[PDB]
């Protein structure tokens, strides 16, 4: 490993800045590129630094390169939820196709979203075909609430959605079981808010 | 400068033949194949400087490469093993240093195919209470009983894919966490405005693209051949 | 009026074996060597660092250190790119440096299998007249890089002449040394006047009859001695019994008027 | 591919019994891989020094072999050169004169 990235992973709250480091021993070092890779998806180039002492910017992303120290930093300003991704540092050893690319193993960023107007609730939802089957949706809780996983009952991790046009974010988790199972009892094993709306 | 890969996702059996293809219409002389495994950066397998030429990269063992034309560069796994489970990325470029990457290909090599099973998909309609408490309507889609975990869940409203207001569990959960080849479940939410759900001309579809067997994989069991396929569930709005 | 040559030669036998060796000349005196076996460039004179500070020298050597490793991989890699057009064995020669006049011109010439095919000129690599056209792809790749081009321009335009100006000043007394030729005679008729030990290279050797220059005198090539002095022989065809009254006369700047005359 | 020229010659004027230096100058050959031996009476002389290989304006290589010797009436001295351009080793004897 001639390319090392630090930290391995970090968790930051929406709107905070963060800094990612890349250190390398690759020789020579023609240029250094930073990639953003979303979960599952592909490699999106953020910037490429080419000079001995270099600085670049691309919106909220800014970066430095010092070739004497063999050191680069990627700065992210005012993190959004969409910055949740792995950030990869790549050093090219030629300014041509004769070059090899030397990849870092990446830094995992998670951005915790800001939930403005929480309204924690647990609703029951029925199958469009077979109305005797159902799920329990726990939604609208703030980001300081953990969901916990009876092996015949299933509960999913929390997950945040973004209704872009309305500028609105909400967490949710889902629970279901055929085996006696009702939505009042589904999230018993979780520390949930006191004002949680259980309807009916 | 665009590069495509196919297939995008593949379940294979040990000892089988797998061919990953990369297409590129930029008239680039140079193409490159990598694999990405957690805790490692992309590693170079094979590359090519043009039609008829293939070169060993850093980790060529288990792989043959083939460059039949300027446009196509292929990665051939003659006798696939579980250790070749990975995400594979193809790239191309001209005489400059930039390599343009494809979107990647996920390969899972199983020891054996006996447990491969497509999902059942159900769509659960929004709660009356949620609507009246929030002026918002959350649909939930549930995929169940599938193996292995190579699925792509997507949401479609009137025949067009929607991403806004969606979130899907980042990984499937195991239905029987004790058992070794446990089948998986996966859930997703789509949240819309109450007025949009109340429009009975809006058609909502949860779709699951399942990756399993191909046409030419052997199948010796009674049940239907668990082929690569789509399973979906559907509902209309109501006033 | 001195020419400074950095002469590099590289043999690539097959995909995994190669070597690169160089030597550096100022006029006809060797200033440096860099064997494939050394990590470092070796001075062959006390004044070979010129007027460069130790820090300027280390910086320069370090760039050459990266160059040698990089050059080696580039050639291997270009061979793959051109397969099966060209293949091993491959010989590559570079001849590089600057020619100094009072008040300079730089060059970098490349040979492939012993033929001059490529030079650096202006801001880029180019093929020269007679070069096969397949070399356009390598050249386009080299010209892509920009960082190498800037560094080469700087080496050719600035580093070379500045460095050689210092070398000439530091090596003054060696470059201007005067060493005397010693001569001797023999035969096989073909008479041979041997002349050895002289520096610098300009010298005049004729056979004589008294004061009459024997135009039959065939002057040989200049051959080197190990001590960086020169050897030359002048031969003459004659009849047997005609060798009386013949002399070999030698003129050289180290003798200062008093020429050498050996009578047979 | 070109055939190497070989010129054998002495540093100082040769006098029997007097220590001297014998030079073998090999030129105008390509490719550069070459094997040079300096022989005394056909046997290989042990401590033969060599200059660094270099090349001329015309891109052909050259190299100077040299060694300490004391010439005598009885002893012969030679330079043997093996090169890919020749099927067999070319040998040039020191001619007593040079
Ligand atoms: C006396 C000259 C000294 C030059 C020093 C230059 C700086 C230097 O080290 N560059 C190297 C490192 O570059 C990297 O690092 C530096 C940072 O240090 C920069 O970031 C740079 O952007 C980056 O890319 C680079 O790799 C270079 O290409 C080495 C070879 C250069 C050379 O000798 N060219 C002439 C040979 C022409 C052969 C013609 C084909 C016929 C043979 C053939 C063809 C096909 C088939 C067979 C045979
Ligand atoms: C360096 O000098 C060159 C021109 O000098 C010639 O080429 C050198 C490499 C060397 O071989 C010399 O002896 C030659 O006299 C400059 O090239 C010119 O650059 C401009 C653009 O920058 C271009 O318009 C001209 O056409 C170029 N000249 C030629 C002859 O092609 C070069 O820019 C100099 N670079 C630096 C960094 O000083
Ligand atoms: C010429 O020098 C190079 C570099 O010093 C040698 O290449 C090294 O060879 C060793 C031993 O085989 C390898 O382990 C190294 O990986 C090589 N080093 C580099 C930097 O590539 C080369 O062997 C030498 N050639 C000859 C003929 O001696
Ligand atoms: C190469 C032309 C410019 C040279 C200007 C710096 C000369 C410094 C002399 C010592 C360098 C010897 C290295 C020779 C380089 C080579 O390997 O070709
Ligand atoms: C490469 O060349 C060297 C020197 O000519 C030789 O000894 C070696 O065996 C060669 N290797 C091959 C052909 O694999
Ligand atoms: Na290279």
């Amino acid at each position: 490993t001639q390319v090392e990235q630090s930290p391995q992973s970090l968790v930051v709250r929406q709107g905070e800045n963060c800094v990612l480091q890349c250190n390398y021993s690759v020789t020579p070092d023609n240029h250094l590129r930073w990639f953003k890779q979303d979960t599952g998806k592909g490699l999106v180039s953020l910037t490429v630094l080419v000079d001995q002492k270099d600085k670049t910017s691309n919106g909220r992303y800014s970066a430095t390169l010092d070739k004497d120290a063999k050191h680069s930093t990627l700065h992210i300003t005012a993190t959004l939820l969409d910055d949740t991704a792995t950030y990869i540092c790549v050093v090219g050893d030629r300014g041509s196709a004769l070059g090899r690319l030397h990849f870092g193993a990446g830094t995992q960023l998670i951005v915790i979203p800001d939930i403005q107007n929480p309204d924690p609730a647990v609703y029951q939802l029925r199958d469009s075909k077979s109305s005797d089957k159902s799920v329990c949706l726990f939604t609208d809780f703030d980001s300081q609430t953990n969901v916990s996983q009876d092996s015949d009952v299933y509960i999913t991790d929390k997950c945040v959605l973004d209704m872009r046009s309305m500028d609105f974010k909400s967490n949710s988790a889902v629970a279901w079981s055929n085996k006696d199972f009702a939505c009042a009892n589904a999230f018993n094993n979780s520390i949930i808010p006191e004002d949680t709306f259980f309807p009916s | 400068a665009a590069v495509t890969q196919s297939p995008r996702n593949k379940v294979a059996v040990t000892g089988g033949k797998v061919t990953l293809s990369c297409n590129q219409t930029n008239n680039h002389n140079n193409m490159y194949w990598y694999r990405q495994d957690t805790g490692h950066g992309l590693r170079l397998i094979h590359y090519s400087y043009g039609a008829g030429s293939t070169e060993k990269g850093d980790i060529p063992d288990g792989y043959k490469a083939s460059r039949p034309s300027q446009e196509n560069f292929s990665l051939i796994l003659e006798l696939a093993t579980p250790s070749q489970t990975s995400v594979y990325f193809c790239a191309s470029g001209d005489e400059g240093y930039t390599q343009y990457f494809g979107p990647g290909t996920r390969l899972l090599v199983l020891e054996d195919l006996r447990n491969v099973t497509p999902p059942k998909v159900s769509l659960f309609e929004p709660s009356k209470a949620e609507i009246s408490h929030t002026q918002k309507a959350t649909l939930v889609c549930l995929a169940t009983g599938f193996y292995p975990d190579h699925v792509e869940l997507s949401w479609w409203v009137n025949g067009k894919e929607v991403h806004s207001g969606v979130c899907t569990d980042p990984q499937p959960l195991k239905e029987q966490p004790a058992l070794n080849d446990s089948r998986y479940s996966l859930s997703s939410r789509l949240r819309v405005s109450a007025t949009f759900w109340q429009n009975p001309r809006n058609h909502f579809r949860c779709q699951v693209q399942f990756y399993g067997l191909s046409e030419n994989d052997e199948w010796t069991q009674d049940r239907a051949k668990p082929v690569t396929q789509i399973v979906s569930a559907e509902a209309w709005g109501r006033a | 009026n001195y020419t400074f040559r950095c002469l590099q030669m590289s043999s690539f036998a097959n995909r995994s074996w190669s070597r690169t060796d160089s030597v550096v000349w100022l006029g006809d005196l060797q200033t440096h060597r860099w064997s494939n076996d050394s990590a470092t460039i070796s001075f062959t004179k006390p004044w070979s660092q010129g007027k460069l500070s130790n820090q300027q020298w280390e910086k320069l050597q370090h760039m050459f250190q990266v160059y040698r490793v990089s050059f080696t991989r580039d050639i291997q890699e270009l061979v793959k790119m051109m397969s099966p057009k060209e293949d091993y064995p491959i010989e590559i020669q570079l001849s590089a440096g600057c020619e100094m006049y009072p008040g300079s011109e730089s060059f970098l010439h490349v040979a492939f299998q012993g033929k001059y095919v490529v030079r650096f000129w202006g801001t880029s690599w180019q093929t020269v007249p007679g070069a096969p056209s397949w070399l356009d792809l390598p050249i386009k790749v080299l010209n892509a890089d920009q960082g190498t081009s800037a560094t080469v321009q700087m080496l050719l335009n600035d580093t070379c002449p500045l460095f050689v100006r210092g070398l000439l000043e530091a090596g003054k007394s060696d470059l201007e040394k005067q060493e005397k030729p010693v001569a001797w005679l023999s035969s096989v008729r073909q008479l041979v006047c041997h002349v050895s030990g002289f520096y610098p290279k300009p010298v005049w050797v004729m056979w004589m009859r008294g004061d009459q220059e024997q135009q039959g005198t065939h002057r040989g090539d200049f051959l080197p001695n190990a001590d960086e002095t020169w050897y030359l022989q002048a031969t003459l065809d004659v009849e047997a019994g005609e060798e009386a009254g013949l002399a070999c006369r030698v003129k050289h700047s180290s003798l200062g008027g008093q020429d050498i005359i050996l009578y047979w | 591919q070109k055939t190497p020229q070989i010129q054998v010659y002495s540093r100082h004027p040769p006098e029997n019994g007097k220590p001297n230096i014998l030079n073998c100058y090999v030129t105008q050959f390509h490719p550069p891989h070459i094997e040079i031996q300096m022989l005394k009476n056909g046997k290989k002389i042990p401590k033969v020094e060599m200059s660094d290989m270099s090349f001329s304006k015309d891109w052909s290589f050259y190299i100077l072999a040299h060694t300490e010797f004391t010439p005598t009436e009885t002893d012969t001295y030679a330079c043997r050169v093996k090169h890919a351009s020749m099927a067999e080793p070319k040998t040039v004897y020191w001619d007593r004169d040079m």
